[PDB]
């Protein structure tokens, strides 16, 4: 039968930004993990809430596939019960998450000479993000009494900054492509196995 | 890394007594806990899994009960073969598993 | 217009426990990142915590523990607690604005207030 | 019964290489995953490696890219090849089995132990 | 973690000269690094952010530059009114942000 | 083991189309989508179109937007191209590719390439009929230079289809022989030359005629080569 | 679109030494979507280098590539004798187009064409169609130039020529040419003449044959 398409996944070319993550819905295939199983590039693989063993024997009603590119000493942010910038303001996972976090250093893909200002975070926004949950608006934020009204200014700022990506900067600060896969169980019958 | 803590450090009890040992997590982690014993100059042993399961072979007289950072490990009455140290391990996040510092049992 | 006003200073014993408050105008206390820092007499500035937008809250290791950061909405004021003093925690503590558009920097600051903790 | 025999530890200069054994009875070997878990007075119980079924090898950023495990089922041998050894890697090591109920997991059976000693 | 470090501890100059205080890192930062002006008896000051950059209404005759583990500030032309003490603030760390021990400046 | 294998050589008339086929086993089919590059006679490769073995999307170039159609077939595992109406240029060799640019699933854009190719289809587009070679001698010259050293050949003209086989002495020769590759007349026929170099000292004793065979008009014609 | 050229269009080296080739693009390629196939004569192309720095399944330590922007370059570090053949560059950063591609040959010291000659056969003149071959010998120069010479006039439009593969045996090619007339023009000339040019040969070597 059909296998679940990880490849384009985890080997595409572009990877979206952190604040407008990319989700994509894996169903009705067989998963097969040993094509992550000895990889030898991933500088992070942990499974929350099941063995990284064992999973070709599990079968799940819905995996979804969560993609961005953040800085190294960020990954950290990515798992539950967590606090900052990414985590409030960004990419928020549940304290009870069932799935694992893959990430690998992509310095010679997403890092140019010059500096590469194409992936985008959010400074400012004025309640913690809920699990799950995408903000895409580019109002201008108020900090202050005068209304805005959309001239920038002292007190009313772009809640979006740049990364600003370098070939010479330490490993923390050079990018990382991300992957987040989630498992839901419901009552639905099982259609993704992979035995 | 999930940092799990116990206490008390030492604990004394008599034969027939009732003990609690208490077992903390820095984050929850849901029922994911399991406890084992070790005998001095031996193996350990497993006794709970799931945080409330006993293993098969296990004494009846040990029970545990919680759930996200707050595990209890009980003995109905103590047995002259029960004094030894016990561990707790957290199983929710993988594959880095992490073990308990100790709690040690013994005869007043 | 801008300012933050600081009050709560005194004279505590060891052991003892302070509240400091830090209001403000033209600002909103809810809104913008805040951070308390102290100043040791003939030593130098040394962070102590940090509130953001959203609710989360950041501690130094010295102060870990003890010390608590937190917020009224309708007074638009900026409490700090602070307890289980030492005699280490001797300094002039203030409420400053924190930007991070580029990088986090103090623009805005108050005028502090001393806190003294002594046996006497 | 399930039983588990370790042994090839012993005395070895720090920058060394050893490498342990662990012989299996009472169980299908192939079928289930194996690990070794180290314990230290001062530091108590630690994992240091896994292996599973389908060749997945899992290790912890202290000893990785120093220690390598190997399975032979034809054997029921499980191998522990240690790289680099320094003072701090003085324990008792175990080999266990493990289990799963479900989603959880756990360590069913270990053995006696060896003792290795850096000098 | 990272432990910053200013020079000197002390720095003399007449008027209408320049200076150089210079703020090393334990470990590279990138261009995260910040400057404050603290005159006795009151709040500091910003003068430069991003180690590159000017804060709305501060002198001209401030500028500063460097990236990695070495960074610099120097004035160009000494007023009377920039006798204070200087410091630098490490950025990087969104949630951990230190101190130096700070730089003051005096008359000959 | 992935291996992909295409169909045989056609030749189709002006305005007409031609469907090719390529039959795919030894990998998930479903997981990897099929590309098609042709390559013209002694020119370079251009890109024909892509297509998706899971939804069916396809992806064509703009030059031939118009004029090509792709279909897959999962139960046979075996994609096909289908060019309308043909044209004199249309000639050319063209390729079956496995394709791991694009995602079938998803349709973005991947890192690699075409990893597995095919033997490749020869299509003939020409406004003619078949016709069967015909063999003129090429004798040596009267006089020998450089003996012993001579050169012999005969010439074959005016033959539709391009693949055909020259043998000399009926193969017992293997050394100093060279077959030319065929050039195409103004006429629409082809003419192909093979010459051969032996010693001027044994011209007379050694005797040899050139064989030709032509496969799709059936017809071999031997004639042997002698001075004058 | 984004145009890929290809320089130099050909390359000849001899075996042992190293290769370098450029594959250059009018706008900017991310590194994700550039590659190289290899193709040699008579066989469909393979695939060497996907990604611009990373090697294929099969594929020998001997192919290597590095670049980012705008130019890319493919390192050969030996060049063994199944390694040569033409080289292809393609990108899908937008669309997808090929290079011109590369040609890499077998190099070797100069030669000389030994020139001949051949008169029309009998059975072209019943058939009314006039052939004549001025075949060459061996030669490793691909670039030469012949030219038909009638009696004192040239001629232009009326020719084709064709050239054969480099044989391994000797690294050498060979080359033919054939002037197109009919038996209404072939009895009117008097002087038919093969002119040769080449490096191999000091002056042009002209033979000729009298009508009939
Ligand atoms: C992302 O892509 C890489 C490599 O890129 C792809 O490689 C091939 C599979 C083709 O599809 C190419 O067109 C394409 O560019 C994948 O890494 C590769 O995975 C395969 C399968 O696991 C590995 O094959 C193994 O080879 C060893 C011998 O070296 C055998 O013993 C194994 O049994 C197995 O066949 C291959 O080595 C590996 N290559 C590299 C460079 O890592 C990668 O899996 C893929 N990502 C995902 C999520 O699928």
């Amino acid at each position: 039968t059909n296998l679940c398409p990880f490849g384009e996944v985890f080997n595409a070319t572009r990877f979206a930004s952190v604040y407008a993550w990319n989700r994509k819905r894996i169903s009705n295939c067989v998963a097969d993990y040993s094509v992550l199983y000895n990889s030898a590039s991933f500088s992070t693989f942990k499974c929350y809430g099941v063995s990284p063993t064992k999973l070709n024997d599990l079968c799940f009603t819905n995996v979804y596939a969560d993609s961005f590119v953040i800085r190294g000493d960020e990954v950290r942010q990515i798992a539950p019960g967590q606090t900052g910038k990414i985590a409030d303001y960004n990419y928020k996972l549940p304290d009870d998450f069932t799935g694992c976090v893959i990430a690998w250093n992509s310095n010679n893909l997403d890092s140019k000479v010059g500096g590469n200002y194409n992936y985008l975070y959010r400074l400012f926004r004025k309640s913690n993000l809920k699990p799950f949950e995408r903000d895409i608006s580019t109002e201008i934020y108020q900090a202050g009494s005068t209304p805005c009204n959309g001239v920038e200014g002292f007190n009313c700022y772009f809640p979006l900054q740049s990364y600003g990506f370098q070939p010479t900067n330490g490993v923390g600060y050079q990018p990382y492509r991300v992957v987040v896969l989630s498992f839901e169980l419901l009552h639905a019958p099982a259609t993704v196995c992979g035995p | 890394d999930i940092q799990m803590t116990q206490s008390p450090s030492s604990l004394s009890a008599a034969v027939g007594d009732r003990v609690t040992i208490t077992c903390r997590a820095s984050q929850s982690i849901g029922s994911y806990l399991n406890w084992y014993q070790q005998k001095p100059g031996k193996a350990p042993k497993l006794l709970i899994y799931a945080a409330s399961s006993l293993q098969s072979g296990v004494p009846s007289r040990f029970s545990g009960s919680g759930s996200g950072t707050d595990f209890t490990l009980t003995i109905s009455s103590l047995q002259p073969e029960d004094f030894a140290i016990y561990y707790c391990q957290q199983s929710y996040v993988s594959p880095t598993y992490t073990f308990g510092p100790g709690t040690k049992v013994d005869i007043k | 217009e801008v300012q933050l006003v600081e009050s709560g200073g005194g004279l505590v014993q060891p052991g003892g426990s302070l509240r400091l408050s830090c209001a403000a105008s033209e600002f909103i206390v809810s809104y913008n990142y805040m951070s308390w820092v102290r100043q040791a007499p003939g030593k130098g500035l040394e962070w102590v915590s940090v509130i953001y937008p959203g609710g989360s809250t950041f501690y130094a290791d010295s102060v870990k523990g003890r010390f608590t950061i937190s917020r009224d909405n309708s007074m638009n004021t900026l409490f700090l607690q602070m307890n289980s003093l030492r005699a280490e925690d001797t300094a002039v503590y203030y409420c400053a604005r924190v930007l991070p558009i580029n990088g986090y920097y103090l623009d805005y600051w108050g005028q502090g207030t001393l806190v003294t903790v002594s046996s006497a």
